[PDB]
C-alpha cells in the first residue's frame, strides 16, 4: 500500500464456451471451499476484531532529525563525534531496507509476468541500477566495517578522482 | 517359515535318498558316510553342496571336515541356522 | 519355498499400473509446450528413435 | 485465493505425524497406518491446485 | 511466426477446463505453422547451397 | 599396493619349516584365548576387559613421539619441504590474483554495478 | 546486575549441609541465566554503554549468553565423578566453576583493553588447578604446563603492545572513546606492534602453528568431561580479536595475509589426522580446531560479512563441540576408557542416547538452517570475496566435515560389543538431559538467529 | 510368541515423559499467550501529537506482551 | 594337510561355476566334466607330482575368477544381508531392566533366574576342569571337552547359550 508500485489491474476472466461435459471442476470446486473453510474462517476473524474493542494507537515511529553534520566537527572529540555518528548509523540502517524495497520491486515485476521477463517493466530495471551503483560507492561496499570516521575518507576519495577527471576534460 | 526337528530330518532324508551314486536301502540316516556308506574323498564334498542349496545356504570350510554322518549334519544345520525350540 | 499374494500387494501394483499407462495422456495434453521440434527425415530421425527399440 | 491456502495444507499434512511423533496420543499397531491416511488425503489436495494451472 | 494460429491453441485450454485431452482442431494449427517454418528454414539453407554451388564455377 | 598376481593361495609349501612355523603361531593364538576364556564366562566379573594389545596400539600414536626422531638423517627434512614447502607454494598463487584485481578496480572497471555485498 | 549474585554463589555451597550442595548450586545458577536473556537483548542503532567501566554492555556479543548456558550444564556431568571424595573437595572445584564464571562474565560484558587483559588471562588460573588434578590418565603435567607456556608465551607481548597505544594514542578504555586511533603508516617498527596484539589471540584461536595447546588439553581429561566444555568457553573466550583488528589496526591487512594462509592449511591438514585417530577425546579435539580457524579467517579478511558469521560460529561451536564432548563423557564413565574402536555399539545397547549422538554429529555438517550452516555459510561466501581461489580449497574441507562426524558415528553404530559387558543402564535421567539442553537451544536459534548473528546486524 | 530383543526401554520412556510433563506445565501461559492477542489489542499505525514520546513502553509494535516486558 | 587343500578348491570350484552357467540341467552336464579332470590324478599319490599339480590348478582359475559369483544369501562375507535382519541384542543388557517394566511376563524372568543360578554354581568347578587339562602352557587349538557326567556343563556355558535368531 502506497509504498509499493504494483500492476495496475489485472483482468483473470473466464468464458467457457467450449465443451460442456461438467461445467468447470475448478470452479465448482472453488466455489464449494469458498462456504465450506472460507466463510467460517471470515466468520471468527470478524468476531475478534469487534472483540478487541479499545485500542491503543501509540508513538509507534521515533522522529531523531539532522542533530549537526559528521563531515563539519572533527579534531576528535567525544561530546561532538559520538551524536555525529549516531546519525550515521541509522541512515545505514534505513539505506539497507531501502534496497530491499526496490529488490521487491523488481521481484513483483519477475512474478506478475513471468514470461515477458525483460521485455516489459523497464522502469523498475533502470530503478535498481541507479541506486545500488550509488550505495556501492558512498555506503561500505568496499569501505569494509562499517564506520562513520572512514565513511569520510570514502566521500573525499570519490572527490578527488572526479576533480582529476574534470581538470583533464 | 519355521523349520521343525522332524521336518529337518527328514527334508535331509530326501536329499540323501535321489544322490543316485548311494544306495537308498543301505543308509537311512544314522548310519556314517565316511565307513558304513560308499563315499568317496571327493563325494563328501559334492553331496554337502547339495545339501545347503536345499536349506539356508551356510556352510562352512573348516566345519566340513568335522560333518561327515547325514545324521550329524542335519544336527549341525540345524544349531547353525537357530531351528526346533 | 513360499509365494503367494498378500491383499496389501494387490491394492497397490493396481493402482501404480493406471499411473504407468495413463501418465502419456494426462501431463502431456495438459501442460503447455514451447517449440515443436518434429518436422524433418522420416527415417533419419523420426524412425530411428523406435527402430533402435527393435534392433 | 484459495491457491495460496491449499498450497500449505499439503506441506502441513505431512508434518502432521511428525507432531504425533513427539507422544500427544497413543497409536499401537495403527502408526504405519496413520501415514497411509495422511498421504492418501494429501494427494487429492494436489490435485485441485493442478487442475487450476491448466486452467 | 507461429503467433497468428498459436493463439487459438491457448484458447482451448482456457475454455475446456476439465477433459483438457480433448483438443484436436486447435492442436493441428500447431502442427501447421511448425511444418511451414521449418520448411522455410530447410528452404533457406538449400539456397545457401545452391548459391555457394555457382559461385564457386565462376 | 598390490602385484601383477593377487596373493591369496599363490606360493605355498608344505615342506618341514613350514610345518613347525604353523606350529609355533597356533601356540601363542590359543596362550592369549585361554586367558580371555577364563575371565569371559564367569557372572561375577561385570566390566570392560582391558588386554594388553589395544592399550599399547593407542600409546603408539599418542606416546613414542620423543624417543624417536634422534636420526632424522635425511627423510625428516624431506617431509618439512612437504610440511611448510605447501604453505610457501600458494603464496604465489594468491598474490598473482591480488595484483589482477588491485589493477581492475582503479583502472578499466571489472566490478559490476550489481554487485553490494562485502 | 550480573555481578554480586554470581559472587553470592560462593559463600552459598560452603554454607549448605552436606547431603544438599549440588541441589543449591544449580538450580540457583538456572534463575541467574534467565535474567541474562531479560536485560542484556535491550540495543539501538550503536549499542549504549551499561554504566561505570567496570563492566560494560554488549555490541556484538550475545556469547555471553552462552557462558549463562553452561554455567548449570558443566555442573550436571561432573555429578558422577568427584562423588567418592571428600565435601571439601566437592566444594572446592564447584567454587572453581563459579570463579571461572565470575571472570567469563567479565570478559565479555567489560568495554575495556587494559582491565579486559587481566581478566583474559585470569581464566588460566583456575582452568589450571582443574585441568592438573582429577586426571583419569597420566600426563596431566605435559597438558598443565603447556597450558600455560602457551597462552603466557603469547599474550605478555599484550603488556608492551597496549600500552603503547595508550602512552601514544589518548586512552584505550571504553573503545566507544576510541575515535581518536588514526590509521597505520605501516613501517618497520609498527611490524612488532601489530605481531604482539595478534598472538595473544592466535594461541587460545588455534591456527595450524602452536596449535598443540589445544589437544593436549583435551585428551588429558580434567573431571570427566564437562570441565572440557570450560576449554570450549576459552576458545570463544579469546574474542578480542573481533576488538582489536575492528579499531586498533583497521588499515593493516597487508600483515594478516600470511596469517590466513597459516589458518587456511589448518582445515586440510587438521582434518587429515582427525580420520586415523584412535581417541575418541581427541576426534573432538582435532574438529574443534578447523571450526574455530574459520573464524581467524573470518575476522582477517574485516568484511562486514564475514563478522555476521564470525559471531554466529563462535556460539554455534561453543554448543555443538560441547555437546559431542558430553557424549564422549557418556562412553568415559561405562567403559573407563578414551578408545573409539573398544566402545561400539548403540540402539542395540544405548537407545535414546542414540538420536543424540545423530543430531550432534549432523551439526557439524551443514544441517536445515540451525546456527551452524548459518555461521559457515558468510565466512565461505566472504572468501570468494576475496580471493575467488579460496573455495577450491574450502570445498575440500566440507567433504571431510562430513567424515569429522560419520566415522563418529560408524564406529559406534555397529552391533558388537562382545568384549565388553557394563554400561547396564543406557541414561540416568541426567545423561540425556544434558544432551537436551545442549540442542534444543540451537533448535531455538532456528526461529530467531537474529540474537546470535549480530554484529550491526 | 517369543521373548524378543531387549532394551532398557523403562529409562527411555520415562525420560520423555519427564521431559513432557515440564513442557505442558509452562505450556499454559503460551495458550494464555495466543488469547492476549485476542482479547487485547496488538497494533495500531498512527502519527502522534506532539505530548509524550514514551508511556509504559517507548515503542510497541505487533504483540501488547511486548509492552509489558518493557516496563521491567 | 594336503587333503584338505583339494576339498577346499573343489568346494570353490563348484560354487563359482554357478555365475557363469544359467540354467541347472548346464550346470549338472559341467560338473560331471570337472570330476574326470580330478579321478585321473586322484589314484596316483606322489609328493612332488600332486603338489605341482595343485599350484597349477590356481591357474586357469584365475583367468576366470571375477565374473560377480553368487556368494548366498545369509552368509560370511559378499553381498546381500551378511549382518542385515540380524542385529537382535545380547545377553549382557537383559539384566538392565528395571521393575514395573520387568513385572510383564513374569515366566522369562523366572527361569531365566534359574538358569543363571546354575551358571554361577558350575562356574567353580569348571575352572578347576579347565586347568586339569594337560598342556603346561596354556592350551592347544581347541577348548577340551568334560569327562563328568554327573555335573555337566563342559567348560564354556554361554557360548553354545545367548544367540541370535531372525
Amino acid at each position: 500500500x502506497x509504498x509499493x508500485x504494483x500492476x495496475x489491474x489485472x483482468x483473470x476472466x473466464x468464458x467457457x464456451x467450449x465443451x460442456x461435459x461438467x461445467x468447470x471442476x475448478x470452479x465448482x470446486x472453488x466455489x464449494x471451499x469458498x462456504x465450506x473453510x472460507x466463510x467460517x474462517x471470515x466468520x471468527x476473524x470478524x468476531x475478534x476484531x469487534x472483540x478487541x474493542x479499545x485500542x491503543x494507537x501509540x508513538x509507534x515511529x521515533x522522529x531523531x532529525x539532522x542533530x549537526x553534520x559528521x563531515x563539519x566537527c572533527q579534531e576528535k572529540d567525544v561530546l561532538c563525534m559520538f551524536e555525529a555518528e549516531m546519525q550515521w548509523r541509522r541512515d545505514y540502517k534505513v539505506d539497507q531496507e531501502i534496497v530491499n524495497i526496490i529488490q521487491e520491486r523488481l521481484k513483483a515485476c519477475q512474478q506478475r509476468e513471468g514470461e515477458s521477463h525483460r521485455q516489459n517493466c523497464a522502469k523498475e530495471l533502470e530503478q535498481f541500477t541507479q541506486v545500488v551503483k550509488a550505495y556501492q560507492d558512498r555506503y561500505x561496499x568496499x569501505x569494509x566495517x562499517x564506520x562513520x570516521x572512514x565513511x569520510x575518507x570514502x566521500x573525499x576519495x570519490x572527490x578527488x578522482x572526479x576533480x582529476x577527471x574534470x581538470x583533464x576534460x | 517359515p519355521p523349520l521343525t526337528l522332524e521336518g529337518i530330518k527328514d527334508r535331509v532324508l530326501y536329499v540323501l535318498k535321489l544322490y543316485d551314486k548311494i544306495d537308498p536301502e543301505k543308509l537311512s540316516v544314522n548310519s556314517h558316510f565316511m565307513k558304513d556308506l560308499g563315499l568317496d574323498s571327493l563325494d563328501q564334498v559334492e553331496i554337502i553342496m547339495a545339501m545347503e542349496d536345499e536349506f539356508g545356504f551356510e556352510i562352512p570350510d573348516i566345519d566340513a571336515e568335522k560333518l561327515m554322518c547325514p545324521q550329524e549334519i542335519v544336527d549341525y544345520i540345524a544349531d547353525k541356522k537357530d531351528v526346533y525350540e | 519355498n513360499i509365494n503367494e499374494n498378500n491383499p496389501l500387494l494387490i491394492n497397490s501394483i493396481k493402482r501404480l499400473l493406471i499411473g504407468s499407462l495413463f501418465a502419456g495422456y494426462i501431463i502431456s495434453n495438459n501442460i503447455p509446450p514451447t517449440t515443436i521440434p518434429q518436422m524433418t527425415m522420416p527415417y533419419y530421425l523420426k524412425t530411428t528413435a523406435l527402430i533402435v527399440t527393435i534392433l | 485465493n484459495m491457491f495460496s491456502s491449499l498450497s500449505l495444507v499439503t506441506l502441513l499434512l505431512l508434518t502432521m505425524p511428525i507432531m504425533m511423533m513427539s507422544f500427544n496420543t497413543y497409536k499401537p499397531s495403527n502408526y504405519p497406518l496413520y501415514v497411509k491416511t495422511a498421504i492418501s488425503y494429501a494427494f487429492i489436495t494436489s490435485m485441485i491446485p493442478t487442475m487450476m494451472f491448466i486452467h | 511466426y507461429c503467433a497468428h494460429y498459436l493463439i487459438r491453441f491457448l484458447k482451448c485450454k482456457r475454455d475446456s477446463f476439465p477433459n483438457f485431452l480433448a483438443c484436436k482442431h486447435e492442436r493441428h494449427d500447431w502442427d501447421y505453422c511448425e511444418h511451414l517454418d521449418y520448411v522455410k528454414r530447410m528452404k533457406e539453407f538449400e539456397r545457401e547451397r545452391r548459391l555457394l554451388q555457382r559461385k564457386k564455377r565462376r | 599396493x598390490x602385484x601383477x598376481x593377487x596373493x591369496x593361495x599363490x606360493x605355498x609349501x608344505x615342506x618341514x619349516x613350514x610345518x613347525x612355523x604353523q606350529a609355533e603361531r597356533l601356540a601363542i593364538r590359543s596362550r592369549l584365548k585361554r586367558e580371555y576364556q577364563l575371565q569371559y564366562y564367569d557372572p561375577s566379573r561385570r566390566g570392560v576387559i582391558e588386554d594388553p594389545a589395544l592399550v599399547r596400539w593407542t600409546y603408539a600414536r599418542s606416546a613414542n613421539i620423543y624417543p624417536n626422531f634422534r636420526p632424522n638423517t635425511k627423510t625428516s627434512l624431506l617431509g618439512a619441504l612437504f610440511g611448510i614447502g605447501p604453505l610457501v607454494f600458494w603464496y604465489y598463487v594468491f598474490k598473482t590474483d591480488r595484483d589482477r584485481k588491485e589493477k581492475l578496480i582503479q583502472e578499466g572497471k571489472l566490478d559490476r554495478t550489481f554487485n553490494i555485498s562485502y | 546486575k550480573y555481578i554480586i549474585p554470581t559472587i553470592m554463589l560462593m559463600p552459598l555451597t560452603w554454607l549448605s549441609k552436606n547431603n544438599m550442595i549440588w541441589v543449591n548450586s544449580t538450580a540457583h545458577s538456572l534463575l541467574i541465566s534467565f535474567t541474562s536473556l531479560l536485560l542484556m537483548n535491550q540495543f539501538g542503532d550503536n549499542s549504549l554503554n551499561f554504566s561505570l567501566l567496570f563492566f560494560s554492555d554488549s555490541l556484538s556479543t550475545p556469547l555471553l549468553i552462552l557462558t549463562m548456558w553452561l554455567l548449570p550444564l558443566m555442573l550436571m556431568a561432573s555429578q558422577h565423578h568427584l562423588s567418592k571424595e571428600n565435601l571439601t573437595r566437592k566444594k572446592l572445584f564447584i567454587t572453581m566453576l563459579i570463579s571461572l564464571q565470575l571472570f567469563l562474565i567479565m570478559t565479555f560484558t567489560a568495554m575495556e583493553l587494559i582491565l579486559f587483559y587481566i581478566l583474559f588471562e585470569a581464566t588460566l588460573v583456575p582452568t589450571l588447578i582443574i585441568i592438573t588434578r582429577w586426571g583419569n590418565q597420566t600426563e596431566r603435567l605435559n597438558a598443565g604446563l603447556y597450558f600455560l607456556f602457551y597462552t603466557l608465551a603469547g599474550s605478555l607481548p599484550l603488556l608492551v603492545a597496549l600500552i603503547y597505544i595508550q602512552n601514544t594514542v589518548g586512552s584505550l578504555n571504553f573503545l566507544m572513546l576510541q575515535y581518536w586511533v588514526q590509521p597505520v603508516h605501516n613501517s618497520w617498527s609498527n611490524v612488532f606492534m601489530w605481531l604482539a596484539c595478534m598472538m595473544a589471540f592466535m594461541v587460545k584461536m588455534p591456527l595450524y602453528g602452536l596449535h598443540l595447546w589445544l589437544p593436549k588439553a583435551h585428551v588429558e581429561a580434567p573431571i570427566a568431561g564437562s570441565m572440557v566444555l570450560a576449554a570450549v568457553l576459552l576458545k570463544l573466550g579469546g574474542y578480542g580479536m573481533l576488538r582489536i583488528t575492528l579499531i586498533l589496526n583497521p588499515m593493516t591487512d597487508f600483515m594478516a595475509y600470511p596469517f590466513i594462509m597459516l589458518s587456511l592449511w589448518g582445515m586440510i591438514m587438521t582434518s587429515s589426522i582427525c580420520l586415523r585417530q584412535t581417541d575418541l577425546k581427541s576426534l573432538i579435539a582435532y574438529s574443534s580446531v578447523s571450526h574455530m580457524a574459520l573464524v581467524i579467517v573470518a575476522i582477517l579478511i574485516q568484511t562486514p560479512w564475514s563478522y555476521m558469521g564470525a559471531t554466529a560460529l563462535m556460539i554455534a561451536h561453543g554448543l555443538t563441540s560441547s555437546m559431542l564432548f558430553c557424549l564422549a563423557n557418556s562412553n568415559y564413565e561405562r567403559i573407563h576408557s578414551r578408545t573409539m574402536i573398544l566402545a561400539r555399539g548403540l540402539q542395540t545397547l544405548l537407545p535414546l542416547m542414540a538420536t543424540w549422538w545423530l543430531l550432534a554429529s549432523l551439526t557439524n555438517l551443514a544441517l536445515p538452517p540451525t546456527i551452524n550452516l548459518i555461521g559457515e555459510l558468510f565466512v565461505v561466501m566472504s572468501t570468494f570475496s576475496w580471493s575467488n581461489i579460496t573455495i577450491i580449497l574450502m570445498g575440500v574441507n566440507m567433504v571431510i566435515t562430513a567424515l569429522y562426524s560419520l566415522y563418529m558415528l560408524i564406529m559406534t553404530q555397529r552391533g558388537k560389543y562382545t568384549y565388553h559387558i557394563n554400561n547396564i543402564s543406557p541414561s540416568f535421567t541426567r545423561e540425556n538431559a544434558l544432551m537436551s539442553l545442549h540442542i534444543l537451544p540451537l533448535l531455538l536459534l532456528t526461529l530467531n538467529p537474529k540474537i546470535i548473528l549480530g554484529p550491526l546486524y | 510368541r517369543l521373548f524378543i530383543i531387549k532394551p532398557s526401554g523403562f529409562y527411555d520412556k520415562r525420560f520423555l515423559k519427564l521431559l513432557r510433563f515440564y513442557i505442558l506445565l509452562t505450556g499454559i501461559p503460551v495458550a494464555i499467550g495466543i488469547t492476549l492477542i485476542n482479547v487485547x489489542x496488538x497494533x495500531x499505525x498512527x502519527x502522534x501529537x506532539x505530548x509524550x514520546x514514551x508511556x509504559x513502553x517507548x515503542x510497541x509494535x505487533x504483540x501488547x506482551x511486548x509492552x509489558x516486558x518493557x516496563x521491567x | 594337510t594336503h587333503q584338505q587343500k583339494v576339498l577346499r578348491l573343489y568346494k570353490r570350484a563348484l560354487r563359482h561355476l554357478e555365475s557363469w552357467c544359467i540354467h541347472r540341467d548346464k550346470y549338472r552336464y559341467f560338473a560331471c566334466l570337472l570330476r574326470a579332470r580330478f579321478d585321473e590324478h586322484k589314484n596316483e599319490k606322489d609328493m612332488v607330482k600332486a603338489t605341482q599339480l595343485l599350484r597349477e590348478a590356481e591357474e586357469e582359475f584365475w583367468h576366470g575368477q571375477h565374473p560377480q559369483p553368487y556368494i548366498f544369501p545369509e552368509s560370511p562375507g559378499g553381498t546381500s544381508y551378511e549382518r542385515y535382519e540380524c542385529y537382535k541384542v545380547p545377553e549382557w543388557c537383559l539384566d538392565d531392566w528395571h521393575p514395573s517394566e520387568k513385572a510383564m511376563y513374569p515366566d522369562y524372568f523366572a527361569k531365566r533366574e534359574q538358569w543363571k543360578k546354575l551358571r554361577r554354581e558350575s562356574w567353580e568347578r569348571e575352572v578347576x576342569x579347565x586347568x586339569x587339562x594337560x598342556x603346561x602352557x596354556x592350551x592347544x587349538x581347541x577348548x577340551x571337552x568334560x569327562x563328568x557326567x554327573x555335573x555337566x556343563x563342559x567348560x564354556x556355558x554361554x557360548x553354545x547359550x545367548x544367540x541370535x535368531x531372525x
